[PDB]
């Protein structure tokens, strides 16, 4: 369905559909964005007063 | 919270770098704030986006649906302590576990003294 | 100096006014504006050490000390929140209901192709309507499916105590003309690795009923030979029967029953400002307080729901949509916009409602439909975009 | 019976008429036609239940007439008004 | 956001909606993104040689 | 009668093993409406 | 979803005025002038013309 | 534990019903069977124990009589009785329990019904009071004192009042006044019994 | 210069740019681009 | 004690639009005729359809709902019988007095879209034809293939149920006002304060006399009882300047029809049904009381 011109415009493949989901077993699945902490930043916390360097590829903390 | 309100709620107050809205104003840094802000506009003339953000922060605490187990478990643990207390035919306030005495007579604040078969602890 | 060029950084487009006279003084695609440096994506860390204006004409024109500007102030919200009219006029707890719960339950458009869709449950109104106002999100998105409902003539009045405790009195004569009437398509699936057959009412030789059979409680909807009957609340008229199979040699089936759902005496309705309420009474057209032009109201709501819920802007939306729809006795340069953080004032709505030949405050003198006598107070009237929720009363009987 | 008679025993020369399958249309004009009579002290109609299509009319009458006589007079004087309006409309159309 | 996290922040300006959150057990955790919201994926070319050419 | 997807061709294959269409590799069959007299209320 | 036959709260027959409304909107006419040319004076009947969306143009293609 | 002979329907408002009556539709009451000395269907006059979840106190269980209404898939009561139930007409459901034996039916309308739950047990005051429309219309009929009613409006409003008509007390309010008028505080005074006395010194309310 | 563009042209430019933003990127570009990076690189 | 004598003066009269006056009467009659002619004048309309070759893109109940809303030429509706009062005709297709059968059959084979309007809806009786005003009321739009063939009947019904047998679209009545200008406080008003009183009215009620430089009243039945000039005069310090009161015995009717019944025949049927209901009420009250 990507870059469909006049062929799939009325061939029964879209009905108010944006096309951003997955088909697994006939049910539509969607990814929810997970907010993770930034690894490219010197994280400083308290109790205990520490500063950390995060892993780029291997666990080199 | 970790941010304050800039006491103006205008466009120039949002772009101030030494404002308590951003974080530590540097007066030595800041760690926590108690939010305090007055909105000069109303619900008829329309709110500013900063004023709407202030109203959303101050009204987020009213829609959480948390800490709702307290009036359930408090009512349950109060009913387990009180559902067996009744009024005896002799005029005393007895418990059900062994006919143990709780009160000798009822309070004289009511004129109706015919409460001799009601479960006073349950309605209490 | 901290330079970040990794993933996960949420950005937003802002226009820089340093070179705002580059391609304007001398049909604007976004790639051309990004190439000429008129607009740029500013991150959350980059936006802290910069000044930013709020309006492109009010706050930007006199002081040239900003060096950045926003496209619109209403684009800081979601797609379900930037389409709500007068969103900064309502309470913060009431817009959170409409933008989250009432927008997902409002029955509206379903699909332009209901033949390739065999979803468990699908609902769609017969006559869907776009609202009379025009937000900037619905104007730059060009999507008519962002609003799911119909606008009715909503009056704020008491009706014999039948609208107490957030109830709703609606016109029974208008509901049977096509207003708020929807259909419901529920599909029942099966699987066969035991064969699809009849094996001994309205069933055929293949184990599936013919299209157009009225199914009810106790009728076999899918025949297997192991049959699947219908439950106590399952009924409807069959629309289509779809057979399919996968590469693992397993046969499937999908029988969809279609039923039409009229608004009964327990159906939950909602507004665009977070005002709930079920239908409580169905009054006839001859008993409503009628306007001098003969216009009877469609949905009558209680005035007591307004000071408690604190929802102003529904009356403003009604006064705007009334002034749009009444004729002027020059229709250009008319206040048609309802962008939330750039709403017009009260003097711009009252003057537009006065130029149409009505009162400024949206209230009109009505007469009692049961006796003919005039009322002492003028009743507020106007078209308001309402929604029909998916919570009906016949799906809760136990 | 569509219209049922029910005399009041606590008030002298009082009655209560119950018309089945009626509404405010007949009851309002009957009540406002009973007010024009000089021998009627009370004239009022009510619709107690919208789900039960009935109309209760309470008429009081002085000691020179009857409540049923006042009801029949209020209908016979209301039929002639409709006949006069029909004749006026037929004369005004042509 | 998987678990002062249930409250809005001034960094939500133009990124996520601070006026619409699902009430209940996920109040303030699940956040709807704004209309003019974009994301970054990767810079395929190294920018150090372009950083050394500006001073 | 069963009209298939992606091509206009009826099949009428009411068998326990026939689930695809003739001269078509797909296996989606829509039931065809038979012209029977049904009644509704206006 | 074509235009309904009758108006909802009014009751006026508006089922034969959608094509004339589109023909008036095809020219250089506004909404108010095209509504006043179709002899619609009350806003209850003028509401249904400005708010109707044509879904049958997409229901016949897909 | 769960039990039989129960139902649960969404509730709406009907001010035409009595306070001790619940509006049961004819479609659910025809299928609800009771035990009478054989099984018969539900009819008018039978008591049913209603409940609004959750039971916030002891006055959330009111025994009301069944009134058969021609509606369907909905139940209805007065908006006055929403204060014991602590709910509103909001989609809020209200489930009821139908008693089967006559020993549970006799003691249901003798201890649990609304005629017995008249005193609020928490503070000794009344359980039921005025709503919002009745409270606003009772305030506005008393604080205006200048919107006078004629005879045809007073005799129309008297059809819902239990007591008789007072003297008009306004013989002539104008030189062109051709009919006696009626004040607003005389209309609210038709609800009181003739042997009723009431005195509120904070609002200067004197009833005699 | 500073006010030669006009207060009415700038109010329509932010409408045209917002219309073109939903034409170049759309509404679900954040889900599409992160998946298109996973296939290619 | 006795009857009234209403007068009727017709201002305009069309085939589907009436406008007259009702003087020397009460408001109860003017409300009763409106309540009868908006919900009790019977017409004929489609209430039972039978589709068989429905192959369009719309639902089966959508066409059935939008076919009953089509207005019919109702000239025999006062002489016909109801479906529940026809003992000889149980009802299957065309009937002598209760039912009127309609036939529709359309099939589009063209590259363009064919619009199925209300014009190709053929009945059996020539007097129960659909109302033609143009292109007709659109029912469905068809493509290549996509046939449509139905058989529907029409029956006489009251406008109180289903809101489709109602022949009147908008019927209303207004109180006739009389404007009372003092014309003594108007001589103390300035030349700028008169324009503020003129512009404060929503509709064109008050005007300016160019030969006198004072205000006048033109078209007095266009006020709509919105108190905008009385409040403006009270804000200008002239409380007794303009006093507008409604007449309780003068009304102006505006009868509109959907093309089913003529504008005078609707009022005639509204008078006749109100006369018949009064006799039906009087019969039991005279047969259960006097005998
Ligand atoms: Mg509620
Ligand atoms: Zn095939
Ligand atoms: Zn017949």
């Amino acid at each position: 369905t990507s870059e469909k011109g006049k062929e799939n415009c009325k061939k029964g493949d879209c009905a108010f559909d944006q096309g951003g989901y997955f088909v697994i077993k006939g049910a539509e699945k969607v990814f929810i964005a997970q907010e993770q902490m930034c690894t490219k930043r010197l994280w400083i916390s308290n109790s205990p007063w520490t500063v950390s360097f995060r892993s780029e590829n291997k666990r080199n903390r | 919270l970790s941010f304050g309100f800039p006491r103006e709620l205008t466009c120039a107050a949002w772009n101030d770098p030494n404002s308590p809205l951003r974080g530590a104003k540097g007066k030595t840094t800041t760690e926590s704030y108690v939010p305090y802000g007055v909105i000069e506009n109303s619900f008829l003339t329309g709110l500013n986006p900063l004023e709407s953000f202030v109203h959303s922060v101050t009204s987020r605490d009213s829609s959480f649906s948390g800490n709702a187990d307290l009036p359930g478990t408090l009512s349950r643990r109060l009913m387990f302590f009180m559902r067996d207390i009744y009024a005896a035919y002799d005029g005393t306030v007895r418990n059900s576990f062994g006919n143990q005495l709780v009160q000798f007579t009822y309070e004289t604040d009511g004129p109706v003294e015919d409460i001799t078969g009601e479960a006073l602890g349950s309605l209490s | 100096v901290r330079i970040f060029t990794d993933a996960g950084r949420l950005l937003r487009p802002l226009l820089v006014v340093e070179n705002l006279q580059k391609l304007k003084q001398e049909q604007y695609p976004f790639d051309h504006l990004l190439d000429h440096g008129i607009l740029e994506l500013i991150g959350i860390e980059e936006e802290e050490d910069c000044n930013t204006a709020w309006g492109i004409k009010q706050l930007l024109k006199e002081p040239k000390i900003y060096t950045h500007c926003e496209l619109d102030l209403s684009f800081l919200l979601g797609v379900s929140c930037a389409v709500v009219p007068f969103a900064n006029h309502d309470h913060g707890r009431r817009v959170l209901y409409q933008s989250q719960k009432h927008c997902q339950q409002a029955i509206g458009f379903s699909s332009t192709n209901p033949n390739i869709r065999c979803d468990t449950l699908s609902q769609q109104l017969f006559y869907p309507q776009k609202p009379l106002f025009k937000t900037l999100a619905s104007e730059c998105l060009k999507k008519e499916v962002l609003f799911n409902g119909q606008n009715a003539i909503v009056a704020v009045n008491v009706h014999l105590g039948y609208n107490q405790e957030d109830s709703i009195v609606m016109n029974k004569a208008s509901l049977e003309r096509g207003m708020f009437r929807s259909e419901q398509i529920r599909s029942y699936k099966a699987e066969v690795d035991v064969q699809f057959g009849k094996t001994h009412d309205s069933l055929e030789d293949d184990g599936f009923p013919f299209i157009g059979a009225n199914m009810s409680t106790g009728d076999i909807v899918i025949g297997r030979c192991h049959s699947i009957k219908l439950k106590h609340t399952e009924r409807g008229i069959v629309q289509k029967v779809v057979l399919s199979s996968n590469d693992e040699g397993k046969n499937f089936a999908a029988v969809s029953l279609r039923q039409v759902r009229s608004p009964c005496l327990g159906d939950k309705f909602s507004s665009m400002h977070g005002q709930k309420g079920v239908l409580g009474y169905l009054e006839e057209q001859q008993n409503f307080p009628f306007t001098i032009q003969g216009i009877v109201p469609d949905i009558v709501i209680n005035p007591h729901a307004f000071p408690s819920r604190q929802t102003p802007g529904q009356l403003l939306e009604a006064a705007l949509s009334k002034g749009i729809a009444c004729p002027i006795q020059a229709y250009t340069k008319l206040t048609r916009h309802a962008t939330p953080f750039s709403t017009p004032g009260v003097t711009e709505i009252t003057e537009q409602l006065h130029r149409a030949g009505f009162s400024r405050w949206g209230n009109e003198r009505v007469y009692n439909g049961r006796s003919g006598e005039m009322m002492r107070s003028m009743i507020f009237m106007g078209p308001t975009f309402y929604q029909r929720l998916v919570h009906m009363s016949e799906d809760k009987v136990k | 019976k569509k219209v049922s008679y029910d005399r009041d025993t606590k008030i002298i020369n009082a009655a209560s008429f119950t018309v089945e399958r009626e509404d405010h249309t007949i009851g309002n004009i009957v009540r406002m036609q009973l007010h024009r009579d000089e021998n009627v002290l009370f004239a009022g109609y009510q619709l107690p239940h919208p789900l039960k299509y009935k109309i209760i009319v309470r008429i009081h009458t002085t000691s020179q007439s009857s409540p049923m006589q006042a009801y029949n007079q209020a209908i016979n004087d209301l039929d002639k008004e409709l006949d006069y309006l029909k004749n006026q409309f037929e004369a005004e159309v042509a | 956001q998987q678990v002062d996290a249930r409250y809005p922040h001034p960094s939500h300006w133009g990124r996520v909606c601070f006026l619409s959150t699902p009430d209940g057990e996920n109040c303030g955790l699940v956040k709807n993104m704004s209309l003019l919201g974009l994301v970054s994926t990767q810079s395929l070319e190294s920018v150090v040689e372009k950083l050394f050419a500006c001073g | 009668t069963y009209v298939c997807g992606d091509c206009g061709q009826e099949n009428t294959l009411k068998s326990g093993d026939v689930i695809q269409c003739r001269e078509c590799g797909y296996r989606i069959l829509y039931k065809k409406r038979t012209r029977r007299v049904v009644q509704y209320e206006a | 979803m074509i235009i309904p036959v009758r108006c909802f709260t009014c009751g006026k027959v508006i089922g034969n005025k959608w094509d004339q409304y589109l023909d008036l909107l095809q020219l250089d006419y506004t909404e108010g002038d095209a509504l006043d040319a179709l002899q619609l004076v009350r806003y209850c009947c003028r509401r249904m013309l400005m708010t109707h969306v044509d879904l049958i143009e997409k229901l016949l293609n897909y | 534990k769960r039990s039989d002979h129960t139902f649960r329907t969404v509730v709406v408002g009907d001010p035409s019903l009595k306070l001790n009556e619940i509006g049961i539709p004819e479609s659910i009451a025809k299928r609800l069977q009771v035990s009478e000395h054989i099984f018969r269907s539900l009819m008018d006059g039978d008591t049913v124990l209603m409940n609004r979840p959750p039971s916030i106190h002891q006055h959330s269980l009111i025994a009301m009589t069944v009134r058969i209404l021609p509606t369907t898939s909905v139940v209805s009561l007065n908006p006055i009785c929403c204060l014991p139930f602590r709910g509103d007409f909001d989609g809020d459901c209200l489930h009821g329990y139908v008693p089967q034996s006559i020993q549970a039916k006799v003691e249901l309308d003798e201890l649990v019904a609304l005629d017995k739950q008249l005193i609020n047990r928490q503070n000794g005051r009344n359980l039921l009071s005025l709503g919002q429309d009745s409270l606003t219309a009772a305030y506005l009929v008393n604080v205006e004192k200048n919107c006078y009613l004629n005879r045809a409006q007073m005799q129309q409003l008297q059809m819902y009042c239990p007591f008789q008509l007072p003297p008009p007390a306004i013989i002539k309010a104008s030189p062109s006044s051709t009919e006696p008028q009626w004040t607003g505080m005389q209309l609210f005074g038709m609800l009181f019994p003739p042997g009723f006395d009431y005195t509120y010194p904070l609002n200067n309310v004197v009833v005699s | 210069n500073l006010s030669e563009l006009g207060e009415g042209f700038l109010q329509s430019f932010c409408k045209k740019a917002a219309t073109s933003f939903f034409d170049k990127y759309g509404l679900i570009s954040h889900q599409l681009n992160s998946y298109n990076y996973f296939i290619e690189h | 004690t006795y009857q009234r004598f209403p007068k009727i003066k017709i201002r305009e009269l069309k085939d589907d639009y009436a406008k007259f006056e009702l003087r020397e009467t009460d408001v109860s009659m003017a409300n009763a005729l409106r309540r009868v002619m908006i919900s009790e004048v019977p017409t004929v309309a489609i209430d039972l359809v039978e589709i068989e070759v429905n192959s369009s893109v719309l639902n089966d109940e959508f066409i059935a709902h939008r076919l009953g809303l089509i207005p019919l030429t109702s000239e025999r509706a006062m002489s016909m019988r109801f479906s529940r009062d026809c003992d000889a005709c149980d009802g299957d297709g065309q009937c002598e007095f209760c039912s009127v059968e309609f036939r529709l059959s359309s099939k589009c084979v063209t590259d363009q879209t064919l619009d199925v309007t209300s014009r190709d809806l053929y009945s059996a009786d020539p007097t129960v034809t659909p109302v033609d005003f143009h292109k007709g009321i659109i029912i469905v739009k068809l493509r290549r293939g996509q046939e449509l063939k139905l058989r529907a009947i029409a029956r006489k019904g009251i406008g109180k149920d289903h809101a489709k047998w109602s022949p009147a679209a908008t019927v209303t009545f207004m109180y006739e006002p009389d404007i009372i200008i003092n014309e003594d406080m108007m001589d103390t008003l300035s030349d700028e304060e008169k324009i503020d009183l003129i512009e404060s009215s929503p509709t064109k009620v008050f005007g300016m006399d160019p030969v006198t430089r004072q205000v006048v009243v033109v078209d007095p039945e266009a006020y709509t009882y919105d108190e905008e000039v009385i409040k403006k005069a009270e804000a200008m310090g002239k409380p007794g300047l303009i006093e507008i009161s409604p007449k309780d015995d003068s009304f102006i009717f505006t009868v509109e029809s959907t093309g089913a019944v003529k504008a005078s025949q609707l009022v005639l049927n509204a008078i006749d049904l109100l006369k018949q209901k009064l006799d039906a009420v009087r019969l039991s009250d005279d047969t259960v009381e006097a005998d």
